């Protein structure tokens, strides 16, 4: 459990989305092309981003606190 | 127009992938790291994020095998090694883990 912290910083990216225009601009580009895909894979995430609109606030609050 | 994602797009995926993996839902992350990487394979941040993702799954032996590509693209983080290591110990491979320890050490 200690090197919880050196993994999660690892799979933490090193911003283009700070404006809240650009946000909403990228969330609907990015629904438009998942909902365009065949395989599995991405039926499955298009399902699942679908359901994290309600959570877009919680996007929006992360990006500006780093 | 087409099936890919612009860098602001690609970002805003990772971002959702990361959050759910922060919050304890590696299942539901993997889902989103795995689009990301199915429709742009060398976006290094997305692969890195599904390493750690895999981990919490304990899929260990997938976990290692994306090391090993993110590897052979350059990647010269010492924290890399450090997954190498846990996804080893997932495994039961011990020694391969104490080698892959001693690497995050010596970077
Ligand atoms: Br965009
Ligand atoms: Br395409
Ligand atoms: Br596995
Ligand atoms: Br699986």
């Amino acid at each position: 459990r200690l090197a919880d912290r050196a993994l999660l910083d690892f799979a933490t990216p090193h911003h283009d989305l700070l404006r809240p225009v650009d946000f909403h601009q990228a969330m609907q580009g990015l629904r438009s092309v998942l909902a365009e895909g065949q395989s599995p894979e991405l039926r499955a995430a298009a399902i699942l981003l679908e359901q994290m609109h309600a959570d877009e606030q919680l996007m929006q609050m992360t990006l500006h606190l780093l | 127009h087409g099936m890919t994602l612009s860098a602001k797009q690609q970002s805003a995926l990772l971002l959702l992938g990361w959050l759910q993996l922060q919050y304890g839902h590696p299942d539901r992350a993997r889902i989103l790291l795995d689009a990301l990487l199915a429709l742009h394979p060398e976006h290094k941040e997305g692969r890195r994020a599904l390493v750690v993702s895999l981990l919490k799954l304990q899929k260990g032996s997938m976990a290692k095998e994306h090391c090993t590509l993110l590897q052979e693209q350059g990647e010269q983080s010492a924290a890399l090694w450090l997954c190498v290591s846990r996804a080893c110990q997932q495994e039961g491979n011990l020694e391969e883990a104490r080698s892959a320890y001693q690497r995050y050490l010596a970077q």
